């Protein structure tokens, strides 16, 4: 006769929802000043916490499903708002620009690419109006059909400009728990993503996920193991984004070669427009050299591990993005507080049945890539954010450590398996990190049997 | 060391030891962090510029405490309050589980447990509160 | 049936103790099964914060309640007691009715309203008594 | 023998209070997908079934001029309906030196003279455009500037900015009930005819009130409930005449209102998602909008009124009903909201009959009603809101469960006593329906005597 | 007499005043509202949370946690609601070389927790571990 | 053999911080009369304002580095733009001004200083502009040339918002209180001079009424000390900081802006009202302040005798006036009735006093509208004017001075002005009280284990 007897402090979880603290290491606090994300994650972390292996334990993950990366994506959108709130407006700009072509020791593939506009900007002074002018790239302008242009949303979406001393660029983050809540990291080894993983700890905080934001291609994130990881919800519905996370870098020397200056010009009492102002030397566009041998290796491995799913026999190629907006059409990024947009079309152009089908040893692929200024944050149609421009010349070195690709449709045994960019998610972005993660809820109280009986 | 859910792989009977750890982190982590964030930082200024930041912040924060007075509660109607471990005079039911001491506090661990009679579970408190409110009913005869 | 012997006399209405103070911050319990209210009560806290301070004013109000009416049983040492006697006389000051009139003939609702003026008066004794009664089991502890 | 202090602790004992009570309803399935602000509002829900409690022995003191429960609902209308109002687009841009004219299309007589024609360049926000428009309006929201035809402001520009309440979201009566945090109770009198003060006989406890319709009305009370088998007339003072007087019939009467005219919209584009509802041309003849009431049902009403004004000033005095005094359409008339519209109905063919010691059919009684698109909700000083055109004809039937009342005594004579509506404050609306709940604060803990000492 | 009115006293003399401290522990919350009632202009005043408002909630639910934090941390050790209590850990002379005479009297609590600091966390896990060891044993000895 | 026993509620504390909670004293509705300081301290104080003395108890003290100043400081920045945030903003109010001099039963002085000054004003209507006028003070209008042209000051770089009228900054006493598990401990050592241990310390529910009285190069209805005069400085040597001197006795100022002024209410905006200075009534002075001079005499007399003490016996102290710069840091700002005086205080500090080997002092003042609070921080508060007649009688209980860099000299020790630094307006009453945290759980040893 076996009795009833409730124990509390019970190590048992369910999983959950709930809220999160966004902690960064005080060194990149107190050195970035005016950053977005070492003030608002102004939490410091623990210097040197004491992760918890389960030993003996079995937990499932399922990466799309995690509630964190939604929350990640709720938070960053807030912070990005937030940050632009107090910025000035740019309304009283959208007024019609008489332009030309600038036309000044300019390289043939830039050609067209600036153009000079003069316009009429209020002053301080609301009875008086001022000429004025900059220099602006042909993305962020548009042609009146009657020299006569207007900027791209000048009538359809609300634009603000960056405040001058704000920095957007990442810092490693840790989200920590609250109490009551644990987060439980997968350290198995090559870890599809879904399933059992055996080897599992307990943390309080998160290791030092750096938000990047990007489009097609994962920068300076994190490796596999021991070789490329590639992981799907459904290997099969092409509906479904692929994510690469390879198991050694691949680094991108990119840049824009023009020593710009930045003009400041009062539009209003404590109101500044930050114009382009005359480049410094000539005018050259901006690029991003990778090495090529580098290149094809990383596509080796990841055809390698591809192959597992199609089979030994299946052609594998890979062709460029297809047609639609620059934001998703190029891969994007913000290093250098101005806005790349690079033509990846000279990647992902080959076939893979043997190694691939096509010397350069010292070749090196060269992406070129746009600048724009106007950017539609997180693809909302109706608002923008206009970039300051950065005096001087800009140099970025990234590390590339994963891919989202996308697969075409056509039944046929005889399928190439065209692979394809696809991104645009910033939760892809987010999920290609934060997928060792999951939260869970303690539920220290229970009940059992026992040998005991109250009297 | 342990660990706060080190014990959760070791089997049941084993867990059962150093339950201190697990009741004691509920506050102690909400103490620790409201300690690191207040001033470590001295950023409070900044966090609530945003009062949507203050609402989550402060919701979760009570919420902790509100089920940690949730779980005390339950216990003292029960009356284990102050009790980590407290035994009753309800039987067990085979019907709930059929296996026997060494089937379940050997070779098992919480979690499995807290599976095999989860849907049992608000069975077992009402019977708890029933018999917790007898014994009541006895002293309440001497009173 | 919560205050259904509200106008019982105290003798009946004592039977009642357990359901009146079952519902002691319910909503600990309640609300929680309310599933914090819906998901779209926290879309509206958030989205709204009048109403993300006002309610959540109410429930820290509520939990403080709770747990100042808990401190005054733990300072009486009549923790977890419905009921409990603690070695303070009973002055004719306070009541010179007899204990048939107060148990019977009388409701708990005109007797406080009988005893208005001294309650707290009887709570410091109270915490008096339990001050010395702890000295003197450490005593006890120590002869 | 001697007797002891003993702590008794679940104690049914309590006080009157004041609290943050929480608004709560039938969930149903959400089937008004958040539209209506209140299936954002008052989300938690009150499915179960009241407990209904009764207090055997126990008679408790109500006052509902001194509920303060109302007071706090009140304020908490008027707090949501403004955040409600608050994040939508400001029409501040459409206040403008306008020129109208008369419509003349196919109208009738009671409506010569109350639609304009008007137009102005207004805005585009875009700089220096001035693109004309052009929108039709009734007379009352327009108003001449100087001593084509004259100049014309909206009625709104001199006291404050005005904004537009937003498409997306209704104000429709969906009942709720008001739900007490924990640690507090609702206590419900059931003497039925309870006069509004004084003790209440039997009462039952409960954790939520019924279902109410915060309707808002001005002299009437519309889809309310009904009184117990009896008309009941209700007072803070009866003998002071100046007081408000509430009428609670046994009945309910019914009255079909309607806008009868086949009208249309036009969006107009401010800005970038900035979007104003002008009111379009009216398809058809042009008539007015009115209220049709039975004039039987209406006559019999007030001659069970007349009897229980009587009940107070006598069966052999003379009783008579008046129109209101001058003033505001807002208090004047009898105004309510028709699917979003606004009506201001003259309620002087209602309120017309006298009354003597009389012992010692499908007529339609009509209620011509204007129509006004600016809002000065709750008598608020400025915060105007724009009710924004509904496209075809609307037809409104409502239940009156009730209504206001002023004295005008008979002074020296006494012989007299003269009736006219009242109200537009709706404290008074709510405290009709919301007349037998009162909040109540539970002491669980007290002390009494024994003669069992402490063990 | 008062709050802290045996601070200054030796600690013996200050032994039994733990009362009025442990009344205001939380009672703090009544001198800010519910007996200093919130006025009527409270909360519309207020609206404006970032004066006075949040951070009036912040330091109210604050002191909640102080106070559950530290009942817990006693009643982890047993002794739920008991101002006083022994335990069955013995002295450890590391800690403090002080005598009752030099403890109890002659000197004050202030000084006595100052010159304890650095061992507070040691003495605090003896309890826990006193505690649970009692519960276990009780268990199987009330089985057999 | 010893064993162990834990106490709680034991009367311990450590230093500790927190956001202190305001008491007012709610008198009555006329102080609640609109102003921030009782409309949003909701809170009334104890009726009763309790003390318990600390039997033998040493507390230290540092009246510098201590929190509840830089509370007060958050407090009043918050309180300040939240209560003038939902208020007419003038910021299209920026155009080519046209100003001439009004001379009409003028002062020479106020000669320039007033100007009429013709304006295209915004109506309610987006479409219409209306011409108006009003008077304004240099200070708040700059010239721009190519000769009559002029702009207001801070239009090229901040929004001008007007303080809403029926509101009072009308500074009321506060009590600073301490939430459960706090406490704030009060020190009365005479003489104390800001920091060490107080010889006697008492807890008390909440600190004295304190005025959030604004007053730059000198303290205005504060306390006072008890004898003589008190210095006070972080660092008496380093003449980087700031020297608090508090009197035994208030020195008597009256103020006053004499013009007789009125108003005109225009419509710049649906429900936007600028309040303009219209025409004086009366005949055109300068604002000024009469100073006691014999009081003024023999509290200089007092405080130099207390500076001769810890820089050198019979050492010989001089006093001359502020060095330049910006008037909020060179001249005595302060508010008065709702306006922003601006006095000269050169006619307050002079001469040397070692002397060893009745009448007024007038201190002229002028009068600013548009106010730049704290470290640029207010952001173009314009003051709208007030009709009539403006007056104020005040108390001087302390002085802020600097000395000079003198230390190379040995000899005639010059102090001069100081302030700027807000806090220290308060730091001359919160030295009297520090915050702490009840550490009320602890162990101790006994004769007696468990049974
Ligand atoms: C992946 O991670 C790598 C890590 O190296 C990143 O690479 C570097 O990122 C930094 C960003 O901080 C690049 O640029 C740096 O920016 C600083 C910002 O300057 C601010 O302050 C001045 C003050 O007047 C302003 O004028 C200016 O506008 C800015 O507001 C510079 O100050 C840095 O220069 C200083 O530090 C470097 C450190 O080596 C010194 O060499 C310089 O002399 C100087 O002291 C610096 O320029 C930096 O250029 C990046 N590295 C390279 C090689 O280009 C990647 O950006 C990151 N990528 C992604 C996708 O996450
Ligand atoms: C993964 O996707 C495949 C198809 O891409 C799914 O297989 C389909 O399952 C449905 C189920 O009704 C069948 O009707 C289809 O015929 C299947 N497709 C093929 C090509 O045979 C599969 O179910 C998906 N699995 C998961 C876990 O999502
Ligand atoms: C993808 O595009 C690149 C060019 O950007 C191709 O490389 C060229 O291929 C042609 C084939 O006739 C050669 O003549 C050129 O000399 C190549 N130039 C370079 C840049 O190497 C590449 O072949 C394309 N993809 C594939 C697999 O054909
Ligand atoms: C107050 O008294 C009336 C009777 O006068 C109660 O009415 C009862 O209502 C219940 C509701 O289901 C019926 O079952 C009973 O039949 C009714 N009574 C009679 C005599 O028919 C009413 O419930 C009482 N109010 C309270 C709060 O108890
Ligand atoms: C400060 O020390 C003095 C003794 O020097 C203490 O004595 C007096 O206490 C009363 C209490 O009302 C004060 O009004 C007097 O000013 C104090 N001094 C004298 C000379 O009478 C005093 O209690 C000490 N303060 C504290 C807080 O302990
Ligand atoms: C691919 O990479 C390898 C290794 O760097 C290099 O030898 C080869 O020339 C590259 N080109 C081919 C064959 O794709
Ligand atoms: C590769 O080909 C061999 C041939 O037998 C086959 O066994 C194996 O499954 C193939 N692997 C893949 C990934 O197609
Ligand atoms: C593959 O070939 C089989 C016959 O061998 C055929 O039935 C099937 O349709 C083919 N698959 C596709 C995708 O065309
Ligand atoms: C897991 O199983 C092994 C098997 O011998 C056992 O020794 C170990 O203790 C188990 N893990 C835990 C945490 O008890
Ligand atoms: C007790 O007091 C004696 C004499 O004062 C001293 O020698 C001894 O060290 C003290 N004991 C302890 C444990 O401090
Ligand atoms: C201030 O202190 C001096 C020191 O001698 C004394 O003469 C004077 O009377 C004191 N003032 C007051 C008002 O007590």
């Amino acid at each position: 006769n076996l009795w009833v007897t409730v124990y509390y402090g019970v190590p048992v979880w369910k999983d959950a929802e709930t809220t999160l603290f966004c902690a960064s290491d005080a060194k990149a606090y107190e050195t970035k000043k005016h950053n977005v994300w070492a003030t608002h994650c102004c939490v410091p972390t623990d210097p040197n916490p004491q992760e918890i292996h389960l030993e003996n334990v079995t937990e499932e993950f399922n990466m799309w499903k995690n509630n964190m990366v939604e929350q990640m994506h709720t938070d960053i959108i807030s912070l990005w708002d937030q940050s632009l709130k107090p910025c000035v407006k740019l309304t009283p700009l959208c007024v019609t620009l008489q332009c030309t072509n600038v036309t000044n020791n300019i390289t043939d593939d830039m050609r067209g690419e600036l153009k000079n506009c003069s316009f009429n900007m209020t002053t301080e002074l609301r009875d008086k109006k001022q000429k004025v002018y900059s220099l602006f790239y042909r993305l962020d302008v548009v042609q009146i059909n009657e020299k006569e242009y207007r900027l791209i949303n000048c009538n359809t979406s609300a634009i603000t400009q960056a405040c001058p001393k704000v920095s957007f660029e990442p810092i490693p983050i840790h989200y920590c728990a609250p109490a009551g809540f644990a987060i439980l990291k997968c350290k198995d080894k090559k870890f599809n993503g879904t399933g059992p993983c055996t080897n599992v700890s307990t943390v309080q905080c998160t290791h030092g996920i750096k938000p990047v934001v990007s489009t097609q291609l994962l920068l300076n994130g994190s490796l596999a193991e021991e070789e490329v990881i590639i992981r799907s919800e459904n290997i099969t519905n092409n509906a479904k984004n692929i994510l690469v996370q390879l198991n050694e870098s691949v680094q991108i020397n990119c840049t824009r070669p023009n020593n710009n200056t930045r003009k400041s010009i009062r539009i209003g009492p404590g109101q500044w427009f930050y114009a382009t102002g005359d480049i410094i030397g000539d005018i050259r566009q901006a690029h991003c050299n990778v090495s090529k041998a580098t290149w094809n290796e990383t596509l080796g491995k990841v055809v390698k591990q591809l192959r597992k799913h199609f089979g030994n026999n299946t052609i594998i190629r890979f062709a460029n993005s297809s047609g639609g907006d620059l934001e998703v059409t190029t891969h994007s990024f913000n290093c250098g507080g101005e806005f790349f947009y690079c033509n990846t079309s000279g990647l992902f152009n080959s076939t893979w049945i043997s190694n691939t089908s096509v010397t350069g040893s010292n070749d090196s692929i060269t992406l070129p890539c746009r600048i724009k200024q106007i950017i539609n944050m997180w693809q909302r149609i109706g608002q923008a954010m206009y970039a300051p421009p950065i005096q001087g010349v800009i140099r970025c070195v990234s590390n590339i450590t994963g891919l989202i690709l996308t697969r075409d449709g056509g039944s046929t045994n005889s399928t190439t398996e065209t692979f394809r960019p696809g991104g645009g998610d910033m939760r892809d972005n987010w999920r290609s990190e934060l997928y060792k993660y999951k939260v869970v809820k303690i539920e220290p109280l229970g009940v059992a049997p026992t040998r005991c009986k109250r009297r | 060391f342990l660990g706060f859910l080190g014990a959760a792989g070791s089997t049941m009977g084993a867990a059962s030891m150093t339950l201190t750890v697990q009741a004691r982190n509920l506050l102690s982590g909400i103490v620790q962090q409201q300690s690191n964030l207040l001033r470590a930082p001295e950023c409070q200024q900044h966090l609530l510029k945003l009062t949507v930041w203050g609402i989550k912040q402060l919701q979760a924060r009570v919420l902790a405490v509100e089920r940690y007075l949730r779980d005390q509660q339950l216990l003292g109607i029960w009356g284990c309050s102050g009790k980590l471990i407290c035994c009753t005079n309800v039987p067990w039911n085979s019907t709930w589980s059929n296996r026997n001491l060494s089937e379940i506090w050997d070779n098992m661990t919480w979690l499995q447990w807290d599976k095999e009679i989860s849907n049992y579970t608000q069975i077992i408190y009402g019977l708890l509160e029933e018999s917790q409110n007898q014994q009541e009913k006895n002293e309440q005869d001497l009173l």
